[PDB]
DNA sequence: ACTAATAGATTAGAGCCGTC
RNA sequence: UGACGGCUCUAAUCUAU
């Protein structure tokens, strides 16, 4: 099932607005996954986002 | 008939760029602009003054609901809200034992009893400072709430308050405490004979625990906030004539002007003091060029030019006999717009609807050299009013010089949101006269300190 | 600095959410589209969210 | 001196761990992937390292 | 000459070690403090 | 000469509160 | 001093018999 919000984001600068952004939204109850935040380590980086 | 004129209330800038205008909500958000890694606690008192800290100190870093989040919000804590970590790490005990504090306590002379106690707390402090490794940020001096019920009305003539002795002592070393109290800190232990506590702090342990967290922030050359509006190359002076009644001789009346510049760099310092009171509250032309050249030299150097315009504020008018020593000392190329701002004329308005007071903003202008600025009273962001009536809209008159009455009339409404001692919607007063009266309480108490510009912090 | 004629040809036929003047329409409009669409989400936060 | 484009093809696709910049952010990023990934660890003791 | 032996530093978490440079790269400081505010003065060439 | 003189005009500490 | 109000109690000062 499609839950997590995608915040398609420059790397190094927008997630700092995401860090705004993505701690409110998980603050207002919103599920957010980020190339930052929620990205696991050691996965196949092209490929994770396209699952 | 008449009718009241509306100008918009400005914001207050916070973390990377965004713009809010109520400092209670526009910080959570957000957080302070200026990111400090840490703050060390130090914290001296008496062994009921040590585990309400351990209570309190991690209580705020926990978010704490009150009774109701739209009157009095809650905040997540201050991690996530300030962005700095403020533990129980870098504590600082230092225990005045109650018979060490006793000893001197139960000495009967409150001339001599009251300065003794501050003794006994700053020979502590500037020790620590000097001759001990470890480091303090911002001290925490929990004076339980008997020290203060009895002190309170060359090195005595401070008032019976030891408020302003115990800061003046510290200017030579320029340590910034946090006097504290046990009953702002211990409400929940309080409890009186009946069994309904005095103090009912508990609704306000949100924006009170604000108030605490941003004191102790500002304080460790952080940013909480800044202004959005303030022009550049604008200087605003505001001179309270503080009165030097502490000493045996009456003749002192010394005013403690202030600056809260373009770059949020408000250098708040000390004027001049001398000999004019007769029981008048203005200075002689002879110290008039020793405080606001103090005040352009702090600037001149700092930016390179003259100010663009000194919006001079005081709750005392000036005479031609005051005013004119201004003009040599001043360039000509700034216009001292010397605000008179009064609060004891008697208008008050009501509404024929609804049980609040006048929206803030408004500006009834009587003529080109005079105003009534409602920054008290009833606001749209908490729409709930500062006030209890309509208080007196704080007259503003261009009492010397020409310019536009409306280009002053927002300045002061600027003026009321960098109150870096409590977490309000705005002040009533502009900050050029509430910060420029705490540095008249401290230092004109103690009359040895030749002191630096120092900011607010120290006091 | 993102002027019309410099933005990606997707965005421009989509609605954007202004975050620059403020961000009250930022996160606003971030919310007020997501409550028009039935933008799953749990509960509503300690406080009512405040 | 190794550029990013110069990463053999075992670890290309895989999202590596910078410390180039710094090795302590490297260490905490470290740290935290392990504790997100659940990784068997006992507890943290540096005499073990001594 | 009786030898005698060569003493120790503590280091972060209370543990022990002899090398001052060797302790520290890998254990670290006693105290735990969060930053450093470096007031830096001098010269504009110097600055950089 | 100033000796008082009762007012307007503005002031601020300074207790007393509440601390919508 | 957690704070920003609100008046209130007192006193002081200069414009003028």
């Amino acid at each position: 099932m499609r839950n997590k919000i995608f915040i398609s984001h420059a790397t190094p600068d927008d997630n700092d607005f995401t860090r705004w952004l993505a701690l409110k939204l998980i603050g207002l109850g919103y599920e957010v996954w980020c190339d930052i935040l929620f990205l696991d380590k050691g996965v196949d980086f092209w490929s994770n986002i396209e699952k | 008939m008449k009718e009241l004129i509306y100008i918009e209330e400005p914001k207050i800038l916070f973390a990377h760029g965004q713009k809010c205008t109520d400092a209670r909500d526009g910080l959570a958000l957000f957080g302070p602009l200026n990111n400090l890694y840490g703050i060390k606690s130090g914290v001296i008192g008496t062994k009921q003054g040590l585990k309400i800290f351990r209570d309190y100190l991690d209580h705020i870093q926990k978010p704490i609901y009150n009774s109701n989040s739209i009157t009095r919000p809650m905040f997540p804590g201050f991690e996530a809200v300030f962005d700095c970590k403020w533990e129980s790490t870098g504590i600082t005990f230092k225990e005045v034992t109650n018979e060490d504090i006793g000893k001197f306590l139960y000495n009967s002379s409150t001339h001599k009893r009251t300065y003794d106690l501050v003794s006994l707390f700053i020979d502590k402090i500037i020790s620590a400072n000097k001759n001990e490794d470890e480091n303090v940020d911002v001290w925490f001096v929990i004076v339980p709430d008997e020290i203060y019920k009895y002190c309170r009305p060359e090195t005595y003539n401070y008032d019976a308050q030891f408020h302003d002795q115990f800061k003046a002592r510290l200017l030579k070393h320029t340590i910034p405490t946090q006097i504290f109290r046990e009953s702002t800190l211990a409400w929940r232990d309080f409890k009186n004979a009946f069994g309904l506590p005095i103090r009912d702090f508990s609704k306000i342990e949100g924006h009170l625990a604000w108030t605490i967290s941003t004191a102790a922030f500002y304080k460790a050359g952080g940013k909480p906030w800044k202004l959005s509006d303030v022009r550049n190359g604008v200087c605003y002076l505001g001179l309270v004539y503080k009165k030097v009644e502490k000493s045996k001789n009456p003749r002192n009346a010394c005013c403690a002007a202030q600056m809260f510049l373009d770059n949020g760099d408000g250098t708040v310092f000390k004027g001049e003091v001398g000999p004019w009171y007769n029981g008048q509250y203005h200075l002689e032309p002879k110290e008039a060029k020793a405080l606001l050249s103090q005040s352009l030299q702090s600037y001149k150097e700092q930016i390179g030019e003259y100010p663009k315009e000194v919006f001079i504020h005081a709750k005392t008018r000036f005479n031609h006999q005051e005013w004119d020593a201004f003009l040599e000392v001043t360039p000509k190329e700034t216009n001292l717009v010397g605000v008179t701002i009064s609060k004891t004329k008697p208008l008050k308005l009501y509404k024929t609807e609804g049980d609040y007071t006048i929206l803030r903003g408004n500006a009834y202008v009587v003529n080109e050299r005079s105003a009534f600025l409602w920054t008290v009273g009833y606001v749209p962001k908490i729409q709930t009013a500062l006030s209890m009536e309509v208080p007196n809209p704080l007259f503003i008159e261009i009492n010397k010089g020409e310019a536009d009455i409306k280009q002053v009339l927002k300045d002061i409404l600027s003026l009321t949101k960098l109150n870096y001692n409590a977490c309000i919607f705005a002040d009533g007063e502009p900050v050029t006269l509430r910060f420029a009266d705490k540095i008249g309480e401290i230092l004109t108490a103690s009359t040895d300190i030749k002191t630096p510009p120092l900011a607010f912090k120290y006091y | 600095q993102l002027s019309y004629d410099d933005i990606n040809i997707d965005i421009v036929r989509l609605n954007a959410i202004d975050f620059k003047m403020s961000w009250a329409r930022g996160l606003k409009d971030i919310l007020e589209a997501f409550e028009k669409q039935k933008v799953p989400k749990e509960v509503a936060d300690a406080s009512k969210s405040n």
